[PDB]
């Protein structure tokens, strides 16, 4: 059976011991990769393979051949080829290199007539300095860490505990082989019989103290862990998983390779190294790391708890938890003057329409509140133009008042969306001008947008030139064309401009449904070109389109009504925003609308929520901000001996029922930590932390 | 990455999260508030869990002697005023119930110790006002329309409501956690087990470990076997996807 030995020095070398020896470097690919530095193969039949622990010289193997004699084979010259022989030859099962003294070399032997088994040799052919067990056989050897000279012999029916100082504790039983003293505690033994591994206690040696679970397969090599606390990992013939059964009794396992395993190796000096060596020399290095122990935290950090080390994550996307912070830090939303402004505030086209239909719902205010598809219900008077007239007022109450929640026209009657189009000019959006304009039926004035754009900052020119072509003829060149390199353009609202012209008058689908264009211009177009029969169906269809979606520019259609919670409720559900449900939901929203349970519970959330951040004098400001928008929400001194700007607050402590003036409290507190007043111990100051 | 200092059995962080509650695989639980350890208690410490800090600075220890110990703050080196020491079996986790639901505290053994404490300032006393018979998952709602819900973990996930009415509660998996709602009106399960799983309950490779929540139940934290914490979250497609792997030593 191959096996792997970690060298005690040299923490990048190993020996897998195989049917010839070969010593490895970590720098075959062990994980890292392995480059041999030498191969031994003069030692035939090994059966034994120790470390020489003294640091001089390195790379010595104890190789135990079949026949019994130990070669000392260098994997101080003088101890270079040495060839210990028994009196009788036989099998070495065992040796052991004893750690208090790292020249005697305890050796194990098979059975014999008359001749010693476990012979402790001396490293200085030649004679064994100590000859203890007669008539048996040494299956493992195992020198006590503690004690200088005591070598717990695993032998045929018994682990005799030999003393060299008088050639002895017997306890028979089955479970002889593999013995291993846990390093750590020194009064812990291991022994594994078939498929059985054995705890044994020194201080008890009697009956084993606990008996492991016992595998299907045979056990082929039990070892201790000398990093960790006590982890006697037990690895199983022909099994790729390595059984860690840690007695310190939690079971765990580890497949570090896909075939089976020979023999593994724990490494005296890195933190649990778990060297694989696979029949086919697949030499793998493993890593067990104890379970990680995550915990968030408010700031969003993930305190990975790997063994004894707390590592940090520290948030090592703009997550929402994340998101949150940087808003609650700048005032998100608590701004209530520049409405329009709260999303610069915020750092969302989402959240950009949002505030501004938030904004002219404020705007007007200074049944809005219902929403567009409230305030279209009881629109009458509707027209259909069949012929588009190249140049407002005609139109009914609701309609005016909804193209100036789409920010289509100013605060007032004005029947004109001219000022409109400037501030678009001004803010650089070139192409929805021209689509805003022309929705207002005047193909000059979008043909002068699109030219006095194309002049600054060339493609515009063309559009003006493709857009002044308009022919109403059903069967024409330009509509044959038009309609169909429409979709070929990259700008949506140079789409819809050409969709709005193209399509039959009454049923105006390509733009109506065109999700790339703005909801509020879309909006805006459809109520000026839509019957009352139409749009009400329409807006109804759009409603449920940003209900389901989650969607914040459909706060326009929804309102803060109680549908506009069900579609609030989709966006927190697709998202997870409840600082944007909050403040959307208590500006200018109605009592009854206001005092759903979910708006409160979002409300309640939000509260605890900025509650772990640390945000205390921020939530303040929120709930200030609350209960004005929700009405439905709402002795003497020890110092100065005075009867009852900050500093005349009179502070009274809940634990002794003493204090007096702030000013006067805190100057004697801040120096000391006790009451003021006599015969107290109450630590006021220190006590609520 | 920046490897503070310090076997942590069970790290979990506070409602505020500025202290850290570290349980040591010697039988003891620090209190590590630069994390610096401020207390030391020798335990009597599988899992230790804060406790909402309007109720106290409480934490929850579950020992593997057949008790569920409660430290409760007393400045230091913080006194039990109580000791929940009547399961018959090892408490395999100890988490307080969400803050609306009064001073409640789950010990998953099988008999689901649900401690009650009627006076909030006096704790001294746990009354097993419900038990029900591996990890102790509570669910955060508060909702007048959703019913407090306790879940518990077999080494899988049965959820008890407290149902008004009769006034009465009704792979391995290794840790079990709810998101926080935040107003949602479904719930996302995470369950630890050979393949880390995620459910919506609407009204590594290789063993997972203690799988926790954000405090707005969006980014994930599950770890396992593998040595890796990898860090989930949401999609655009609101599904569970990667969003990152953070490594345990640092590197
Ligand atoms: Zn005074
Ligand atoms: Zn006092
Ligand atoms: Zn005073
Ligand atoms: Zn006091």
């Amino acid at each position: 059976k191959p096996d792997i030995l970690w060298a005690p020095h040299h923490v990048d070398r190993f020996v897998v011991c195989d049917s010839e020896l070969s010593l490895y470097h970590v720098e075959l690919r062990l994980s890292s990769a392995a480059t041999l530095l030498s191969i031994n193969s003069d030692t035939p039949y090994m059966k034994c393979v120790a470390w020489y622990l003294n640091y001089d010289p390195e790379c010595l193997l104890a190789v135990g051949q079949a026949n019994g004699r130990v070669v000392l084979t260098s994997l101080f010259k003088d101890l270079i080829g040495k060839e210990f022989v028994p009196k009788h030859a036989r099998q070495c099962n065992t040796l052991a290199w004893n750690p208090l003294d790292s020249n005697w070399l305890a050796a194990g032997l098979d059975k014999h007539r008359a001749d010693f088994s476990v012979l402790i040799w001396d490293i200085c052919v030649t004679k064994p300095l100590y000859e203890l067990g007669q008539n048996d056989a040494c299956l493992s050897l195992c020198w006590l860490p503690r004690d200088q000279k005591l070598l717990l012999a695993g032998m045929h029916r018994n682990l005799a505990i030999f003393d060299l100082r008088n050639t002895k504790m017997f306890v028979n039983t089955k479970a002889v082989q593999g013995v291993t003293v846990d390093p750590y505690f020194h009064d812990r033994v291991a022994s594994f019989y078939e498929g059985q591994v054995a705890i044994w206690d020194l201080r008890k040696f009697e009956k084993p103290v606990l008996t492991l679970t016992e595998q299907p397969k045979p056990l082929t090599k039990v070892a201790w862990c000398p990093t960790r606390t006590g982890l006697l990992a037990t690895l199983t013939r022909d099994s790729n998983i390595i059984r860690l059964y840690d007695m310190q009794i939690i079971e765990r396992s580890v497949q570090p390779c896909d075939n089976y395993i020979a023999s593994f190796a724990w490494h005296p000096t890195s933190q649990n190294r778990m060297i694989v060596v696979t029949p086919n020399r697949t030499m793998s290095d493993f890593t067990v790391f104890e379970r990680i122990s995550l915990a968030w935290s408010p700031i969003t950090s993930l305190m990975w708890a790997c063994g004894r080390h707390l590592y940090e994550c520290t948030e090592e996307e703009k997550d929402i938890a994340t998101k949150m912070r940087l808003r609650a830090l700048s005032r998100y939303g608590l701004d209530t003057e520049q409405v329009w402004r709260n999303h610069i505030l915020a750092g969302d086209p989402q959240l950009k329409s949002l505030w501004y239909t938030l904004h002219f719902m404020k705007q007007y205010t200074e049944l809005v509140y219902a929403g567009i598809k409230s305030i279209v219900k009881s629109s009458l008077g509707m027209v259909e133009s069949s012929r588009h007239n190249w140049s407002i007022q005609n139109l009914n109450e609701e309609r005016i008042l909804a193209l100036q929640l789409c920010g289509w026209i100013k605060k007032g009657t004005d029947v004109d969306v001219g000022p409109f189009l400037n501030s678009l000019v001004q803010e650089g959006e070139w192409e929805r001008a021209a689509a805003v304009a022309l929705f207002n039926l005047d193909i000059r004035r979008a043909i002068q947008i699109l030219n006095e754009g194309a002049s600054s900052e060339l493609n515009l020119n063309v559009v003006a030139m493709a857009l002044s072509g308009y022919t109403d003829e059903k069967n024409s060149l330009w509509r044959e064309m038009c309609s169909t390199l429409r979709l070929q353009l990259n700008n949506p609202y140079l789409c819809v401009m050409f969709a709005f012209l193209t399509s039959e008058t009454g049923s105006y689908d390509g733009v109506l449904y065109e999700n790339k264009v703005a909801v509020r211009d879309r909006v805006a177009f459809a109520c000026k070109f839509l019957s009352d029969t139409q749009l009400n169906r329409y807006i109804e269809k759009l409603t449920n389109e940003m209900k389901e979606a989650g969607n914040l520019e459909g706060i326009l259609l929804t309102g803060l009504t109680k549908d506009g919670v069900d579609l609030m409720e989709s966006y927190v559900d697709r998202t997870g925003d409840v600082q944007t449900a909050s403040y959307c939901m208590l500006q200018g929203s109605p009592l009854d609308v206001l005092k759903d349970e979910r708006v409160q519970y979002w409300i309640e959330n939000y509260r605890n929520l900025l509650d772990a951040w640390r945000f205390w004098h921020k939530r303040a400001e929120f709930d200030i901000h609350r209960s004005k928008l929700d009405p439905s929400s709402k002795p003497r001194c020890a110092l100065c001996l005075i009867n009852m700007q900050f500093n005349n607050w009179f502070t009274w402590c809940h634990n002794c029922r003493h204090g007096g003036h702030a000013g006067h409290m805190l100057s004697w507190f801040r120096d000391h930590a006790e009451c003021p007043v006599s015969a107290c111990t109450c630590k006021c100051m220190q006590l609520d932390t | 990455a920046r490897s503070i200092a310090a076997l942590i059995h069970d790290v979990s962080f506070d409602f505020h999260g500025r202290r850290m509650a570290t349980c040591s695989s010697d039988q003891s639980v620090k209190v590590w508030d630069d994390w610096h350890c401020t207390a030391s208690w020798k335990t009597h410490v599988w899992r230790v869990t804060w406790a909402h800090p309007e109720f106290g600075q409480v934490l929850a220890s579950c020992s593997f002697d057949r008790t569920a110990a409660v430290w409760e703050e007393i400045v230091s080196h913080w006194v039990k005023r109580t000791t929940l020491v009547d399961s018959r079996t090892s408490v395999t986790d100890v988490k307080f119930a969400p803050k609306h639901m009064g001073l409640m505290l789950a010990t998953c053994s099988g008999i689901v110790r649900i401690y009650e404490a009627p006076d909030v300032m006096n704790l001294s006393q746990w009354s097993l006002q419900h038990e029900i018979s591996s990890c102790i998952s509570w669910n955060p709602s508060s909702s007048r329309a959703h019913s407090p819900m306790i879940a518990v973990g077999s080494d899988k996930v049965q959820i008890f409501e407290y149902n008004e009415n009769t006034r009465k509660y009704a792979d391995p998996v290794h840790d079990i956690a709810f998101a926080p709602n935040l107003g949602r009106s479904f719930h996302i399960l995470a369950i630890a087990t050979k393949d880390v799983r995620i459910f919506t309950l609407k009204p590594h490779n290789s063993q997972v470990w203690r799988v926790s929540w954000n405090i707005t139940g969006t980014v994930l934290a599950s770890s396992g076997d593998d040595g890796c914490v990898r860090l989930w979250k949401a999609n655009y497609m609101d599904n569970w996807k990667c969003t990152g792997i953070l490594k345990g030593n640092g590197s």
